[PDB]
């Protein structure tokens, strides 16, 4: 039931997985190969909550052509990709990180880095996988490298401190004086990170509640017995009970977390004729009362240099492609099955707040903004139903490109 | 009371035509036989009962001869018989422990006709006793007795020296082979003076033939227990390493057989050059199709060092095979220049364009051109595709011609894949080079240089004459020109089998067992000669001229200097040499060759290094037109011969009406040729620069002479007016016919219609070259192309997707959309279905599909097929044929995970197909297919149980001997998992996850729609790559379940156990590739 917050994310067999693997017999190998010409950037965009990173290489004495830069990979990293400017990664103020170097296997060496959402400021390093120096008939190899943009969590940090050990780094906005009667309850504002300090803590900390439904988007990680809960960017009710039992002290503290409620009117378009749902959409256009299977459509556009804004589509009957996992390519035009791209990658961002919600036959789909978008993007979701269609589209015009 | 005539290495006792065994003695009569060491046996017994053999031997004074059994004895042949206690018989190969080579023989020199009995002893450890009778029956009171056989095998050999791949039975048993399982392993080993036998089951043959006499050059050490020291020349005590005269290099104009014997030779001299005692069948073995093709050898005494080789059985009715490891135990190397030690490397090739229609200097001048082109449209595809690549070209371009490549295997440009390390000479380097040639393309093989062999002989011819050497021998639908001793009658077939390497012209033969014969070159190279004829085959030694038929060997090209003349193929000469890929392959079976270097003349693993190079050659599925010559030959056979029922040929051989001489071939645009005539017997040689025009005057025209093409005029289009480059060589005396194509289009006006062009060929028949008003009328009704740009269907509610095919290409309809090109974009775990017809429905009775197969050759480059498992792993694979309609459907369900884009094409075309209707013709059409994947989602939550599968599953269990594993998954609704486990294993239970074991409920076997009804299921009992997978996906089910399956094996087992449960434990950082 009680286990060490860092216990919980051993429980796999084999690997976890998410590794860059540029080895020989790798994801995308650096040896020269007719097969392909283009760049490699296993590029991951995101903030990160002690979330491994994994570089995979060939054993150099297997393939001593191969560089790595830097060659510890990554103790030492570099901050300048044009320049490859290389720093010690302790240099760049990451806040209790690791490393590890693992080489038990003859055929590849691993290296593996877990960062943790805390430092006081973005962070970009990288590091560079070598093999264009392979000289074979002319043929040049190709190079490999690995972007981790580590950018500081877009909200206010609040966290809680029932631990014996100090916390340099962090705000320690609350403590164990905080906690009435061995409960805390505190409020969280939307995608608010929310942490707590614990040796001993129920496998279930922010996992189980009594009204936390809206509350499991959370990427709930533990380490350094700190156990991290990452607030979804939207919900409905302002009673979202998350609740996590510590064993500090041998005293049984509660914590619970509760949004900050105020409602994000959805930058989207609602084609359901129910405009008085648990949502609010800014633009809508009822299929029903259409007749004669004519058309509808609703061209919702965005722009904003940073974005907190909460963009879906609520229409009854089903989502061709299912979105939001699928969307359309606005290129074409007629929006159809050609068209089909991953929303992760039609607006560059794959830190998307999911948020999927269905009333009866309406599929109601929800995602999250924050930040911005490096290039403008749009995407189109078609919804249709019977003999007739209706079409959505979000134009996010960011201050970008 | 005595002895036979046995002969040492021989054993013989005839009684056909020996005085000392003949009824021309009146006293004591028999033979006796010590046999022993995988020597033959002979007994050339009279005729027992009158056989239709010959007369005037078996005249009315010698035809009073009869004994139990007068079995068959032409060219059909059962086991040897050998009589017993009861007067009656029972088989050789069991009275002996596993005799074979069980072949009758006769004599035909004055037609002395005689059944001869020859048999090679198996490997015996005791002495077994096998006697016989000899009996005169005149008639009833007059039966009377005049001999007796009694043979003798002894010991030679024990059960624990002697090892044995009975391939019949057990778990490498071949039969059990198909289309989906093509070989299995075995094994002998063998230390010092030990044997080591083969015996492919009823059906196979053994390859390579001459085996074990000559094997593969795999490896060679010595070693320091060794007694004696080798030599590698026909002095000591082995016998070989000298090359034929009388068979192949003196040759006449009545001598026919040349071309029908270039199967299998051309092997290295290990085996003999350290001293094995090797025994072989020859090139012609027992009539494996009741029989078992087998063989057996044994460790040299005196000889202790390292050798590894291996030889295969083969038959093509199933595509099944077995590779056969031979290897001397006493491996005295297992710590220095191992194969540890043995460094492994790879090479690239050097990649140009043939000159179809050019000349030297065009190489640098003009060829460019060519190579500039091709790969505008891959780039196209790389770079400018983004929705899909259809062939949008439908005017001023051709792509059938002008797909013709050239690729070269350089290592004396990269001498670092192939030399010893210039400073770290403490290792040894293999490499191999990959080639994917296509058809129509160049293969050209670059390595170091060895040279051939240079017999030698010697005689003084005064006052002498040997003229004792006319005689022949006919057995099994063969004559063989063969040397009997004049009284003893002491000769062998293994003589016979080892003829095609040896003959003897006039009267040289002096001092043969003492010669030291050596190559003009040092370097050792395998095979020594003509490697691109002797093609290997990773293990496996093959002739090209009759493995491949229709190849061309292209002449060498050291370089183009101002003393260049006609060079030849020969290889390792000058180290260079080319082939051309022929359009039309009988199997997709590849081919290798080997090279290497060394320092000195007498070199070894020690000092040495081995390269390996590899080169891919496509199939074909469509018969070649034109007149197989040899097959009218086959058809007289036929006549000759009742047992010719595999009459398979790879040409239509369009057939006359009346006539066989004529071969009225229609040149047809779009079709490839087979005119089939040896070398440049084709008459004229000049042909088709010199022909004779007959005229149409009899319809039939069964009254033609082939002699009459001599007498014609012609003065249309002209002699001289149209060249082209030259594409056949007669130097090698191997080679192969002319070839003739045409391009995508076809111009009517230089064409004569009432006449015809012809050229003969074996004296006998005659070639024909018509063009008829159908073709004309074809082409000026398909030459108005329309095309069409369609899209598929699907539905979301069941996540299908499918096109439309069949209803598109019928050719009697009138075609509005000549042609159809349809792309369709899927995703992960779609199920995508290709409907398309045969070449027996209504309306597609000439439907050919390109690539050749929807399943495993789709197209991944422009115009170069391979297959779905080379770059699409995880594909299920289903290919059905309907009852009735003669409708063939595919289905080819994406893998769940895909890690980068992917689009693919593969096409289908029914142009040759037409109907009749109001007495007016309808044609058929073409049609292409496009796919769109791209990268998956939610990886498979499983393990792999294969390595290659690593980036398809989280886990990858790389097999290791006697493992053991517990694969642990946890997986929830809409998320994917499966196993992959390989093909050789048994899944234990049987179709999981169809039918699995239950975690809690005692490890139950439950079905898997019981356990849950919302449970999607798709299985992959086999693939091509030789893997097993199962997939699952769960959908909204209402229920927290266990259960497990696990895959079994005799040396490796894996468990797994399964529970479900809805959970979320990704970040969704989906790993970005670029690419």
């Amino acid at each position: 039931d009680f286990c060490k917050p860092s216990s919980l994310n051993s429980e796999i067999s084999g690997f976890i997985g998410y590794k860059c693997n540029f080895s020989n017999e790798g994801v995308h190998n650096l040896k020269p190969d007719m097969r392909e010409r283009r760049s490699i950037f296993c590029t991951i965009h995101s903030y990160f909550i002690y979330d491994k990173i994994r570089l995979i290489i060939p054993k150099k004495s297997s393939s001593p052509e191969f560089k790595i830069l830097p060659e510890k990979c990554f103790q030492k990293v570099y901050t300048d990709y044009e320049n490859r400017v290389e720093t010690d990664i302790s240099e760049l103020g990451l806040i209790e990180y690791e490393i590890e170097e693992n080489d038990t296997n003859p055929n590849y060496n691993e290296r593996t880095i877990t960062i943790s959402p805390f430092s006081p400021k973005d962070i970009e390093f990288f590091c560079f996988c070598d093999n264009t120096e392979k000289v074979i008939s002319s043929i040049e190899g190709r190079s490999a490298m690995v972007h981790v943009r580590v950018l500081k969590y877009p909200h206010n940090i609040l966290f809680t401190n029932l631990t014996n050990d100090l916390f340099t780094y962090l705000p320690k906005t609350y403590n164990e004086s905080n906690f009435v009667s061995n409960v805390l309850e505190v409020e969280l504002n939307d995608g608010e990170l929310f942490v707590l300090a614990c040796e001993l803590i129920n496998k279930k900390c922010f996992q189980e509640g009594k009204e936390k439904a809206l509350y499991k988007s959370n990427k709930i990680i533990y380490h350094k017995n700190l156990t991290i809960f990452k607030a979804p960017f939207y919900v409905t009710s302002k009673d979202v009970n998350t609740e996590c039992t510590c064993k500090f002290k041998n005293n049984n503290y509660k914590i619970v977390l509760k949004p900050k409620y105020e409602k994000k009117v959805i930058h989207g378009c609602n084609f359901s004729s129910n405009v008085s749902s648990k949502h609010t959409f800014t633009d809508s256009l009822d299929i029903s009362l259409v007749d004669d299977s004519a058309h509808i459509s609703c061209n919702v556009h965005l722009s904003e240099p940073k974005y907190n804004h909460l963009v879906g589509l609520n229409c009854p009957g089903d989502i061709i492609p299912d979105c939001f996992f699928q969307v359309y390519q606005p290129e074409s035009e007629e929006l159809e099955p050609s068209n089909i791209v991953y929303l992760d990658s039609q607006i560059n961002i794959g830190d998307i707040e999911y948020y999927e919600d269905a009333e009866g036959d309406d599929k109601i789909k929800l995602f999250g903004i924050v930040g911005s978008i490096p290039k403008t993007t749009s995407f189109t979701c078609i919804c249709k139903k019977d003999k007739k269609s209706a079409y959505m589209t979000v134009t996010i015009d960011s201050a970008y490109y | 009371t005595a002895q036979g005539i046995k002969h040492n290495n021989v054993h013989l006792c005839n009684f056909f035509d020996n005085p000392e065994l003949t009824f021309d003695n009146n006293k004591i009569v028999l033979c006796k036989i010590d046999a022993e060491l995988f020597s033959e046996v002979i007994i050339q017994l009279p005729i027992f009962g009158t056989k239709n053999v010959e007369e005037g031997v078996q005249n009315e004074e010698y035809k009073k001869f009869s004994l139990k059994p007068s079995l068959v004895f032409d060219d059909n042949n059962n086991d040897i018989k050998v009589i017993g206690k009861e007067k009656n018989e029972v088989s050789i190969s069991l009275a002996l422990k596993g005799v074979y080579g069980n072949r009758i023989f006769t004599f035909d020199k004055n037609g002395k006709k005689g059944e001869g009995i020859s048999f090679f002893i198996p490997p015996i450890k005791q002495d077994t006793d096998l006697k016989f009778i000899i009996n005169e029956t005149i008639d009833n009171s007059n039966i009377k007795q005049r001999g007796l056989i009694y043979i003798f095998v002894r010991k030679n050999v024990s059960e624990n020296s002697f090892k044995l791949c009975d391939f019949t039975t057990g778990s490498t048993s071949l039969m059990e082979l198909n289309s989906q399982v093509k070989e299995k392993k075995c094994t002998v080993k063998i230390k010092k003076g030990d044997i080591f036998g083969l015996k492919c089951p009823k059906g196979f043959a053994i390859f390579p033939q001459a085996c074990f006499s000559n094997v593969l050059l795999e490896y060679y050490k010595s070693d320091y227990e060794d007694s004696e020291h080798i030599n590698y020349y026909i002095h000591k005590d082995k016998k070989y390493n000298l090359k034929p005269k009388d068979v192949i290099e003196l040759m006449d104009e009545n001598f026919r057989e040349l071309q029908n014997i270039q199967q299998y030779t051309g092997i290295s001299n290990i085996t003999d050059v350290l001293h094995f005692k090797n025994f072989n069948l020859g090139n012609l073995p027992l009539n494996f199709k009741n029989h078992y093709s087998t063989a057996y050898a044994k460790v040299p005494d005196t000889f202790n060092s390292i050798i590894n080789f291996s030889c295969n059985c083969y038959n093509p009715e199933k595509h099944v095979y077995g590779t056969m490891q031979v290897e001397s135990d006493n491996r005295n190397f297992d710590n220095i220049k191992k194969n540890e030690n043995v460094i492994k490397n790879f090479l690239l090739p050097n990649i140009e364009k043939y000159a179809l229609l050019l000349d030297d200097e065009e190489r640098q001048k003009k060829i460019k051109q060519q190579q500039e082109e091709e790969q505008q449209e891959q780039i196209l595809k790389d770079q400018d595709d983004r929705l899909s690549r259809h062939d949008d070209y439908n005017k001023n371009h051709t792509y059938i011609l002008y797909d013709s490549n050239e690729h070269i295997c350089d290592y004396e440009k990269n001498e670092s894949l192939i030399s010893t390390l210039p400073n770290d000479t403490k290792k040894i380097q293999k490499s191999i080079c990959k080639i994917n040639a296509k058809a129509l393309d160049v293969v050209t093989i670059k390595c170091p240089h060895t040279k051939n062999f240079t017999p030698k002989d010697y005689f003084p011819n005064s006052s002498l004459i040997t003229n004792d050497k006319k005689i022949v021998i006919t057995f099994d639908k063969k004559n063989f020109v063969t040397y009997i001793d004049p009284t003893k009658k002491t000769f062998s077939l293994k003589d016979i089998y080892i003829q095609s390497f040896y003959g003897v012209s006039l009267d040289h033969l002096n001092q043969i067992k003492k010669i030291h014969e050596e190559w003009d070159d040092v370097h050792l190279f395998y095979p020594p000669h003509n490697v691109l004829h002797n093609v290997v085959l990773n293990n496996h030694i093959v002739n090209l001229s009759s493995a491949l038929e229709g190849v061309l060997f292209m002449k060498s090209k050291v370089t183009g200097d101002e003393t260049a003349t006609k060079k030849n193929t020969t290889l390792p000469t000058d180290g260079v040499s080319s082939i051309l890929i022929p359009p039309y392959v009988k199997e997709d079976i590849t081919f290798h060759l080997f090279c290497g270097k060394s320092t000195t003349k007498k070199p070894n693993k020690k000092n040495t290094s081995l390269a390996l190079i590899h080169i891919h050659i496509s199939s074909n599925r469509n018969i070649i037109h034109g007149c197989d010559f040899l097959y009218l030959e086959n058809q007289t056979n036929d006549a000759i011969s009742n047992n010719n029922n595999n009459s398979y040929s790879i040409f239509t051989h369009n057939k006359n009406t009346e006539n066989n001489l004529i071969c009225d071939i229609s040149l047809i645009p779009k079709t490839v040729i087979g005119i089939k005539c040896p070398n440049k017997k084709l008459n004229p040689q000049t042909c088709f620069d010199e022909v004779y025009y007959v005229k149409q005057e009899d319809v039939p025209s069964k009254t033609i002479t082939a002699d009459k093409y001599n007498t014609f005029s012609k003065d249309k289009i002209g002699n001289i007016l149209k060249n082209a480059i030259s594409i056949n060589n007669p130097d090698e005396k191997d080679n192969t016919y002319t070839y003739l194509i045409l391009p995508e289009k076809f111009e009517e006006e230089l064409i004569d219609t009432k006449k015809v062009l012809a050229c003969t060929c074996d004296n006998k028949y005659i070639i024909h070259m018509k063009i008829e008003k159908s073709t004309m009328d074809k082409i000026k009704i398909d030459e108005k192309k329309t095309i069409g740009k369609d899209i598929c269907k699907y539905d979301v509610t069941t996540k299908v997707a499918t096109c439309e095919i069949i209803d598109t290409i019928d050719s009697s309809v009138l075609k509005e959309h000549h042609t159809v090109h349809y792309s369709i974009t899927l995703s992960r775990w779609d199920k995508l279905i290709i409907k398309y017809p045969t070449n027996e429905k209504t309306h597609f009775e000439n439907f050919f599909v390109n690539p050749f197969n929807l399943k495993d050759k789709v197209l991944y480059n422009y115009n170069k097929p391979i297959n779905i498992e080379h770059i699409l792993p995880g594909a299920i694979t289903t290919d059905i044929y309907d009852t009735r309609t003669k409708i063939k459907q595919y289905i080819l369900r994406i893998p769940p995970y895909v890690h980068k884009d992917i689009h693919f094409s593969l096409e289908f075309n029914n142009s040759l197909s037409l109907t009749k209707q109001n007495q007016n013709i309808i044609y058929g059409n073409v049609a292409k297919i496009f796919i769109h994947i791209n990268q998956g989602y939610k990886e498979i939550h499983g393990c792999d149980f294969t390595g290659k599968y690593s980036h398809l599953f989280t886990y990858s269990k790389k097999p290791l001997p006697n493992d053991d594993d517990i694969c642990n998954v946890t997986i929830g609704n809409n998320t994917f998992s499966g196993f992959a486990c390989l093909s050789h294993f048994e899944l234990k239970p049987n179709n999981c996850f169809s039918s699995v074991y239950d975690y809690n409920e005692a490890n139950k076997v439950k079905k898997l729609f019981d356990l849950s009804t919302k449970v999607e299921l798709d299985h992959i009992k086999q693939n091509t790559s030789g893997y097993t997978l199962s997939y699952i996906i769960f959908n909204k089910e209402s229920t927290k379940l266990k259960f497990s399956c696990t895959c079994s094996s005799n040396y490796s087992n894996y468990t797994i156990r399964i529970t479900f449960d809805p959970n979320y434990i990704i970040p969704e950082p989906q790993s970005r590739a670029i690419i």
